[PDB]
RNA sequence: AUUAAUAGGGACGGUCGGGGGCAUCAGUAUUCAAUUGUCAGAGGUGAAAUUCUUGGAUUUAUUGAAGACUAACUACUGCGAAAGCAUUUGCCAAGGACGUUUUCAUUAAUCAAGAACGAAAGUUAGGGGAUCGAAGAUGAUCAGAUACCGUCGUAGUCUUAA
């Protein structure tokens, strides 16, 4: 591997654009207790690397302020965040460090993050919402995400509002409260029972839970909503897939003649 | 980049310093293979039992090395033997790491010993290293017979000694004394003796496993045993790790270089010293950190980098990586290294395939204090200003007792037999007790180590208890290191305790424990037993209650040196003696001053000295809010007592110091209103003192008043100070101070023509360092030594050790204070300064390798982890190159000393003279040679205060009317002045005055220099003192004939003119004819 | 060296713009929450209805939190390739007009093809749902990946009026 001072600078002769050889030299760098031959090394292969390549600048932001994570100062962490601020966009390099700030054991600061890209970037983007939902849940705060959930519903237009309600739902299916997880697929098949695309994602996930007394609740239902034909064969077929894996046939029997049936008019 | 390259050629050039040549490895071979040839014909006998073994060998010259317990016919059933062993090559001649040394080393030639002759049981009941001292001997025993039959035996020499000085493990070693001749190479050859690798279960021979089975957990004596077989498998991995790192060797040189300045090497720690971790151990962690290094078994160091990265690495992971109460290390050799975060309570590096603790030589007393040194040598690589390949390893850190430490004692261990140690000591020592720590050294080396523990704890650093006197080297006709030193039967004469000292905690009265409750908890169980009567109930400031223990404070001695006696009293011998006579009579030589609690201030207690920056900021109180036609704007005193730099301790109605009044400079609002003329410019200012005087007079009665002209100001005769006594005894000198002080002093320069443009030039530095830059310095002085305050109990003593040998007389005290605070900012390679005695021996060996010429002084001001930058003082290091061009031997510009407020060099060392500055350094080369050639003695200690005077054309002895000791605040006192202030002035040093006439008419001809100080200078009546005076050079010839030669001389011909000294004598001599009582002429 | 298209690029310096990207600070106006005084109405309408209301609807005032915009000044005012564009100030890069006995001498004009900026828009229920396929359920990947690798399949993709 490249593990000398002549090592890696040879390299980025050979490949310019490659910021791969500088994240590990700047491993081999600061691995010798100065990292400010490692600090240069971040500094380096931003003038080096092509200005085409995106994945590899938002990521060299991305590594010196890994490394100013554990390694780093105050303001420092700061001067080069604002500085990414400027050559790229703003709450993905945030969204980048709410992730950064869940592994640098910092929660203080992290709910920093969360409320300070919430000004910026709350209002537009329904993305980080359920970003802060899934790090509420994962530390009981069920309330919590559910306080600025509400806040989520009057941060973005009403075309936001069915896409984040349904991402505090599968969040909390997986991770938090499922039954208002649910509460919220009965919200939004409440709101909307011709829409069938809320039912059938709770019935992809209350089939994910494994409750056929759920399940098959909702499938029942479902099938009495206003839908068509193509709605009612293929549901059939999530409901005959859900009865095999249970272990009672008599469900899985009688299932081919509650849709059949219903075609039969 | 640079601090690579300047440090790779630091490191090239320093390994080609001891740079082993292929002549002396050639001849070292070559009678290896002499020794080789020789152990081929060394047959094997037959097998026997252990009454047999003893019977051969009583009546022949070999003996057996038998370690203790030796073995006993009640309990021997096996047998034993002598074989063909399979020697080999083991160590740093293997790996190519030797390298040239003038002390010598050793090569360690390994004998693997045969599968065969031992049994499945040997690891237990010491039956494997009963083989191993039988079969040392035995291999000793038909070695001397063949190396005498080849007539080698006449400069070559066989003896007892042991591996890694470890005694488990008997071995011979082989040498030249003064075609096989290696006396030219002088490397010695261990013949150590090894086991097959895992001959014995390495499972059952782990660390909490036990071979002494009559268990409790082995540690110690599972090492001894587990590391006898990783001697061909562990130095197989270093074989192929030299292959694929190119600088393995050369970061090990390095590694080796870096911890021999230490004192760490293979020695072992656990009998009562400092090691256990050198070259050996570093090799193999820089295997470890060449195979990975993480948490997760992540890369630490690199394959391909050179020995400047691996170099550091290695000790940084030693420094940041813990490895004795946090976590430990991982190895293994036949995959990656893995750092474990759960400790043992030791060093233990964990060697995964060979079951064996790695770092299990050292022991908590020894972890510890390498890893101080390893931050400290960690961060010279991380410094970006300073050169630190000399502050590495070409400085030697490891000379004396005083220097690395804060203070080490001769506690005499007069333990006697070891049968009889139910009455010599408190502790109960039986086969239990001695099953892993066998050893008698080791076993009261750790108690006496633990006892000390509850003793000091956070009042130190860490912990050395060292064993002086002892060896490791027997004869091979004899047993073992057996000694009537001491009066004792023990493996040592006796201990010493050795301890590098927090001045934030080392003199603390109250030593705290843990909380009271309703029963006594299992922590408050411990405290009280280790103090008793010294325990009681004492409460809290703010209402916590604790059991706690008051200790008594002396002016001689901390709080420490009473424990230190209190703790080895009780449990370490009821008989030993702990005293520290170097640090008692080394706080003696500072002056005692007159105040309650004299004798019970300790050196820490700084009190007295902000008493009277109370009573100076009450006198400023009164000053600032009030209304003049001019307000005042800065109200701050430049004194030495607010800047911990007087000689004498701030006393109140001290009317015969020196330093009595404190200096003040204050300033006015900017004004354009001030006169352009220098007599005008101090007639004015003293105008608005006068009426902050005529405020001062008609309500504030407590304070007095008084006037003075201060004559330190060269061709200015116009200035007058304040001198303002406060009701509580405190005076201070108040001079004004505007932006027209240093427009007088530059016009001047380059008004005058090139003649008479230097001596206004000093005097305009006369007006610098006491208006412009005294505040400046002032404001640094108070804040730097809030991290090390022993500069303060160190400075205020080394010019009372400086003025003792008449050096006070040409130069200040700012530049007496930066030369003992340079050990403090930059301590290195010793570690920081924490007591007088360290203070003033760091003080004694810096000036005396002080040389003026090649190198200045740039001490950064800063606190501990504000200085200069790289290019701020490299601007520095041109002030030194430049000067030196008309100047270069220092006769012009000899001492250089600055600082980032100062960088010119030259703030208060310029203007004195070079010869009384070749005796400065003189008089530190003279004083520190003694301490280490005729050791360290009160008969030493205080005769570095005794100067003699000697090459002295003249010395005059004196005694004043008044001996003014007592009125200067000295207790060996000052309560009121008088009716009238004028006549307090009779009581003051009149040979300050009388000497200040000296150096000012005579300058041309005469060199003066006196005593400032003659209260504490004096003796016992404290108004005694002695000049030392030498004639010029260029007076000292014939001069021709002149109006200008400014010098007292006489008639010698119709020509020339000498200075003759029948009236030069006599010139000093009516003056101080009151004074007159000796002076001697040559 | 035939001239330096009162063609053109390029260069200097004085200007200027609601130009755009980022940042700065300032401004009123709105919602929601904490909460006091008090209610027979409050809102809405041509008249009503509807809506909340001794659950204090409603008015005033205060604090917190969040989202939008620069009225009067302010206009046939400039600018932006067009779309578009208004607090104070900057950073970066772009631009109308300007003068050179500044530099080059046609480098210059229209653009198929082919590409870049970019004005509005995603709501109700009916059918179809063949294909695709977000929502989600998924086996691998990297240290980590809700992405790139493989699948089923919901809304939709096709159409009907508001």
């Amino acid at each position: 591997a490249p593990e000398s001072v002549a090592d890696f600078e040879r390299l980025l002769i050979g490949n310019p654009n490659s910021s791969v050889v500088w994240m590990n030299y700047m491993a081999f760098q600061l691995q010798l207790s100065e990292i400010e031959k490692a600090r240069e090394l971040a500094e380096r292969a931003l003038k080096t690397i092509n200005f085409r390549e995106e994945a590899e600048k938002l990521n060299i932001w991305i590594a010196m302020l890994n490394l100013e994570n554990t390694f780093g100062t105050e303001e420092t962490l700061e001067e080069v965040f604002s500085r990414a601020c400027q050559y790229m966009d703003s709450y993905t390099i945030h969204t980048k460090l709410l992730g950064i700030y869940e592994i640098s054991e910092k929660f203080d600061k992290a709910a920093e993050l969360f409320k300070a890209t919430a000004k910026k970037f709350g209002g537009e983007k329904v993305s980080i919402w359920v970003s802060w939902g899934d790090f509420l849940i994962s530390h009981n705060e069920e309330q919590e995400a559910r306080t600025i959930l509400g806040n989520a519903l009057k941060a973005l237009p009403k075309r936001n509002h069915i896409e984040v309600v349904r991402k505090f739902a599968q969040l909390e299916f997986a991770k938090g409260d499922p039954e208002r997880g649910r509460s919220l697929f009965e919200g939004l098949v409440a709101d909307a029972p011709k829409r069938i695309d809320l039912w059938n994602v709770y019935v992809d996930q209350e089939v994910k839970a494994k409750d056929k007394k759920k399940v098959e609740d909702l499938f029942e239902r479902i099938i009495t909503k206003k839908i068509t034909r193509k709605q009612a064969k293929f549901f059939f077929n999530k409901w005959l897939q859900f009865e095999e894996s249970e272990g009672d046939e008599k469900t899985i029997e009688y299932v081919k003649a509650k849709a059949t049936e219903y075609v039969a008019s | 980049l640079f601090k690579s390259n300047i440090f790779k050629l630091q490191i090239d050039e320093l390994l080609e310093q001891v740079k082993l040549k292929q002549k002396h490895v050639l001849k070292v071979e070559k009678f290896l293979h002499k020794l080789y040839d020789i152990l081929q014909e060394i047959p094997d006998w037959e097998e026997k039992s252990l009454a047999e073994v003893d019977s051969f060998f009583k009546n022949k010259i070999v003996s057996v090395p038998f370690v203790d317990p030796k073995p006993i016919p009640q309990n021997t059933n096996y047998k034993f033997n002598y074989k063909k062993p399979d020697i080999s090559l083991i160590g740093s001649f293997a790996l190519k790491a030797g390298i040239y040394q003038p002390n010598g080393s050793s090569i360690d030639t390994l004998l693997t010993m045969p599968k065969e002759l031992f049994e499945k049981k040997d690891f237990l009941n010491f039956r494997c290293l009963h083989k191993r001292s039988v079969y040392l001997a035995y291999l000793t025993h038909h070695l001397l017979i063949l190396l005498k039959k080849d007539k080698l035996d006449s400069f070559l020499q066989l003896e007892y000694s042991y591996f890694d000085n470890d005694p488990l493990l008997p071995i011979l070693r082989i040498s030249c004394s003064k075609d096989y001749n290696f006396y030219k190479t002088r490397f010695s050859i261990n013949l150590l003796i090894g086991f097959p690798y895992k001959v014995f279960e390495p499972k059952k021979l782990l660390p909490n496993r036990n071979c002494i089975r009559i268990l409790p957990a082995t540690p110690l004596y599972n090492f001894s045993v587990l590391s006898s077989s990783t001697h061909e498998n562990y130095l197989k991995y270093l074989y192929k790790t030299k292959k694929q790192t190119e600088s393995f060797v050369e970061a090990t040189v390095l590694g080796r270089l870096w911890l021999q300045q230490r004192g760490f090497s293979s020695n072992m720690s656990h009998s009562g010293s400092l090691g256990g971790f050198g070259t050996f151990e570093f090799t193999i962690l820089m295997a470890a950190l060449l195979n990975g290094g993480g948490i997760n078994s992540n890369k630490i160091l690199l394959h391909g980098f050179s020995s400047y990265q691996l170099f550091k690495g290695v000790i940084k992971y030693l420094a940041t990586m813990d490895l004795c109460h946090d976590g430990h290390l991982q190895f293994h050799s036949n995959p990656a290294s893995k750092y474990i975060d759960e400790g043992f309570q030791t060093p233990t590096l964990f060697d995964k395939s060979t079951k064996v603790n790695i770092l299990t030589k050292m022991t908590v007393s020894s972890y510890q204090i390498l890893k101080e040194y390893a931050g400290e040598t960690l961060r010279m690589l991380n410094n970006v200003v300073q050169d630190q390949f000399s502050n590495i390893f070409l400085t030697n850190i490891s000379r004396f007792d005083n220097l690395k430490y804060d203070l080490c004692y001769d506690v005499q261990l007069p333990l006697g037999k070891y049968n009889n140690l139910e009455t010599s000591l408190a502790a109960t020592f039986g086969s239990m007790e001695r099953v892993k720590f066998i050893t008698l050294e080791n076993f009261l080396a750790h108690k006496i180590t633990n006892v000390a523990r509850y003793a000091l704890g956070d009042r130190i650093k860490y912990i050395q208890i060292e064993m002086v006197g002892q060896k490791s080297d027997f004869p091979i006709t004899k047993r073992k290191v057996y000694s009537n030193t001491g009066g004792n039967h023990f493996n040592f004469d006796f201990v010493r305790v050795k301890l590098i000292v927090n001045p934030s905690e080392c003199d603390k009265l109250v030593t705290k424990g843990p909380a009271h409750s309703e029963t006594m908890s299992t922590e408050a169980a411990v405290f009280k037993n280790f103090w008793g009567i010294k325990s009681s109930l004492r409460r809290f400031k703010d209402g916590s209650i604790t059991h706690c223990c008051v200790w008594s404070t002396s002016s001689s001695e901390p709080i420490i040196s009473s424990i230190v006696n209190f703790a080895l009293q009780k449990h370490v011998s009821k008989k030993a003696q702990i005293s520290n006579e170097t640090i008692k009579k080394f706080h003696n030589f500072l002056p005692l001053p007159n105040l309650p609690s004299s004798a019970k201030t300790s050196v820490l207690n700084l009190s007295s000295f902000f008493n009277l920056k109370k009573s100076f900021d009450d006198l400023y109180k009164i000053i600032f809010q009030m209304k003049l036609p001019l307000s005042v704007k800065s109200i701050l005193p430049v004194g030495s007592a607010f800047r911990y730099t007087s000689l004498c301790q701030p006393v109140p109605f001290a009317y015969s110091d020196p330093d009595f009044f404190q200096d003040v400079i204050l300033e006015f609002e900017t004004s354009p209103k001030w006169p352009d003329e220098i007599t005008s410019l101090e007639k004015a200012k003293t105008a608005f003192l006068l009426k902050i005087q005529e405020e001062l007079s008609a309500n504030s009665s407590t304070y007095r008043s008084f006037f003075s002209r201060d004559e330190s100001i060269p061709y200015n005769l116009e200035i007058v100070t304040l001198n303002i006594l406060t009701p509580e005894g405190y005076g201070f000198k108040f001079r004004v101070l505007t932006e027209r002080d240093e427009i007088l002093y530059l016009r001047a320069i380059a008004n005058a023509r090139n003649e008479l443009k230097p001596e206004l030039e000093a005097t305009f530095l006369k007006f610098t360092a006491k208006y412009l830059a005294s505040v400046r310095h002032t404001r640094t002085l108070e804040n730097i030594s809030h991290s090390y305050q022993f500069y303060s109990p160190v400075v205020r003593l080394f010019k009372r050790w400086l003025d003792t040998h008449l050096l006070l007389g040409h130069i200040t005290d700012e530049l007496a204070e930066l030369i003992a605070i340079k050990p403090f900012v930059d301590p290195a390679p010793y570690f920081i300064p924490g007591s007088l005695e360290n203070g003033f021996l760091k003080v004694l060996k810096f000036i005396s390798q002080w040389n003026w010429k090649d190198d200045p002084l740039i001490l950064d001001l800063v606190k501990p982890e504000e200085r200069l930058t790289l290019a701020q003082y490299k601007g520095i290091q041109m002030n030194f190159t430049n000067l030196r061009n008309s100047d270069p031997n220092g006769t012009h510009l000899q001492f250089f000393v600055a600082s980032k407020n100062d960088p010119s060099g030259i703030l208060y060392s310029s203007g004195i003279p070079l010869p009384i500055a070749t005796r400065l350094t003189a008089l530190a080369k003279v004083a520190v040679n003694l301490l280490q050639t005729h050791g360290l003695n009160q008969q030493t200690i205080n005769l570095l205060f005794t100067p003699g005077l000697k090459d002295y054309d003249f010395v005059v002895d004196l005694r004043t009317p008044i001996g003014l000791k007592s009125s200067c605040g000295i207790l060996s006192a000052p309560s009121n002045f008088p009716e009238n202030l004028n006549d307090l002035s009779e009581k003051m040093d009149p040979t300050y005055q009388l000497v200040k006439y000296l150096n000012l008419k005579y300058k041309n001809s005469l060199i003066l220099s006196s005593r400032k100080y003659i209260g504490v200078n004096g003796g016992e009546k404290g108004d005694k003192n002695v000049i030392t005076g030498l004639i010029k050079p260029l007076f000292k010839g014939a001069h021709k004939f002149r109006v200008n030669l400014d010098c007292n001389v006489k008639p010698v011909d119709d020509e020339n003119v000498i200075l003759n000294k029948e009236a030069i004598f006599h010139e000093i001599a009516a003056f101080g004819n009151d004074m007159v009582i000796n002076f001697e002429t040559d």
